[PDB]
């Protein structure tokens, strides 16, 4: 029983139509229902539709007249297939396992639907300097400063990885200018300043970039 | 009308002690027929108990859920730490299946003061045309803490934003950035930049400053 | 013909020829054309009990 993995959602201008997909797998697709739940990332949960094993659907009243959901029991795969995109649905989704009273018992892993807004946009990459005014004691701090995206997703590792000791990156904040930006820190004893490697791997899954910076004290 | 309300909507408290909370509706439900959820920040919800009575296989016993009508509580016998995380309250029994807002559980690690370090902007960033000034508040009990930026003893307020990390799974700490962004042009018309962080473990602010422009 | 059943209240607007839901998807089943009639009335007093 391991199973729901979720996959489609991201960059999307409105007015558009997009197809989810939520596959599963080792279980009997078609013998059950399945469900949709949004999250909106402020709010709650909220309930979007249904299907039945027999077959019927049912839909929020939000949706209604919008939003069309399949699925193809020969793959597995459920189909959440929304149209006319508002700018208001961009919470993220679940597909959900669903049993008997309508508990979803078995849950997905998430996709991103992100309405148009500022389109798709790669982040500028800036290597924080450890020092002296960060540095106190025994341990300094170092980190890397990734600002001005917009595709919500983003990661930044130290070191290919290897690095999870100190390492913590801030929630991104989402500025006026309508962009994102964030900034990741880890703090290294402070004999080891420049000596080992810390190099900042900043993957921007959206758009494909990929940059390692290196991060060394101030001049 | 069917509105699940959260009894308190959080609670901060200390591992291995009785935990009991409830979630509040806005009319009398047909018999039981709600359920209970957590969900884990950055994963995926997981189910709690359904029908207020019994839970699924996965889950341990420790945990009660009791109540008829409109109120329908949730105890939790002894609070194991790993399990803070934010927890939901799920009904069936009305034509649509609604749901509340949620309850937050954590701890209050013994008061701890924070590392505070403050950054000057990057020489790359200048040459851009811009200036991020980033002070960080390492580990830390109460979150309530304050961060001042003051320019030149100026108090600098509507150029900065915060963001906070959720609290620690190791440490039950919390992290806090703060961000000041200026012009280069505005940047280089004033000298000393100041973060001035206010806390309960601090007996008085604790302010990390630099001078633009000295090495 | 006369068939007969206890169902609840909150879904007796699911019996009609042509609808949806687990009595007419499932349970029971309607034509689309219908000629006969249908009646039901609650039974709490007497069906329901403590």
């Amino acid at each position: 029983e391991v199973q729901l993995v979720e996959s489609g959602g991201g960059l999307i201008q409105p007015g558009g139509s997009l197809r989810l997909s939520c596959a599963a797998s080792g279980f009997t697709v078609s013998s059950n229902y399945m469900s949709w739940v949004r999250q909106a990332p402020g709010k709650g949960l909220e309930w979007v539709s249904v299907i039945y094993s027999g077959g019927s659907t049912y839909y929020a009243d939000s949706v209604k007249g919008r939003f069309t959901i399949s699925r193809d029991n020969s793959k597995n795969t459920l189909y959440l297939q929304m149209n006319s995109l508002r700018a208001e649905d961009t919470a993220v989704y679940y597909c959900a396992r669903d049993y008997g009273d309508f508990y979803f018992d078995y849950w997905g892993q998430g996709t991103l639907v992100t309405v148009s807004s500022a389109s798709t946009k790669g982040p500028s990459v800036f290597p924080l300097a450890p020092s002296s005014k960060s540095t106190s004691g025994g341990t300094a701090a170092l980190g890397c400063l990734v600002k001005d995206y917009f595709p919500e997703p983003v990661t930044v590792s130290w070191n290919s990885g290897a690095l999870t000791s100190g390492v913590h990156t801030f929630p991104a904040v989402l500025q006026s200018s309508g962009l994102y930006s964030l900034s990741s820190v880890v703090t290294v004893p402070s004999s080891s300043l420049g000596t080992q490697t810390y190099i900042c791997n900043v993957n921007h899954k959206p758009s494909n970039t990929k940059v390692d910076k290196k991060v060394e004290p101030k001049s | 009308e069917i509105v699940l309300t959260q009894s308190p909507g959080t609670l901060s408290l200390s591992p291995g002690e009785r935990a009991t909370l409830s979630c509040r509706a806005s009319q009398s439900v047909s018999s039981s027929y709600l359920a209970w959820y957590q969900q884990k920040p950055g994963q995926a919800p997981r189910l709690l108990i359904y029908g207020a009575s019994s839970r699924a296989t996965g889950i341990p016993d420790r945990f009660s859920g009791s109540g008829s009508g409109t109120d329908f509580t949730l105890t939790i016998s002894r609070l194991e730490p790993e399990d803070f995380a934010v927890y939901y309250c799920q009904q069936y029994g009305s034509s649509p299946r609604t749901f509340g807002q949620g309850t937050k559980l954590e701890i209050k690690r013994t008061v701890a003061a924070p590392s505070v370090f403050i950054f000057p902007p990057s020489d790359e960033q200048l040459k851009s045309g811009t200036a991020s000034v980033v002070c960080l508040l390492n580990n830390f009990y109460p979150r309530e803490a304050k961060v001042q930026w003051k320019v030149d003893n100026a108090l600098q307020s509507g150029n900065s934003q915060e963001s906070v990390t959720e609290q620690d799974s190791k440490d039950s700490t919390y992290s806090l950035s703060s961000t000041l962004t200026l012009s280069k042009a505005d940047y280089e018309k004033h000298k000393v930049y100041a973060c001035e962080v206010t806390h309960q473990g601090l007996s008085s602010p604790v302010t990390k400053s630099f001078n633009r422009g000295e090495c | 013909y006369a068939d007969s059943f206890v169902i609840r209240g909150d879904e007796v607007r699911q019996i009609a020829p042509g609808q949806t839901g687990k009595i007419a998807d499932y349970n029971y089943k309607l034509p689309d054309d219908f000629t006969g009639c249908v009646i039901a009335w609650n039974s709490n007093n007497l069906d329901s009990k403590v």
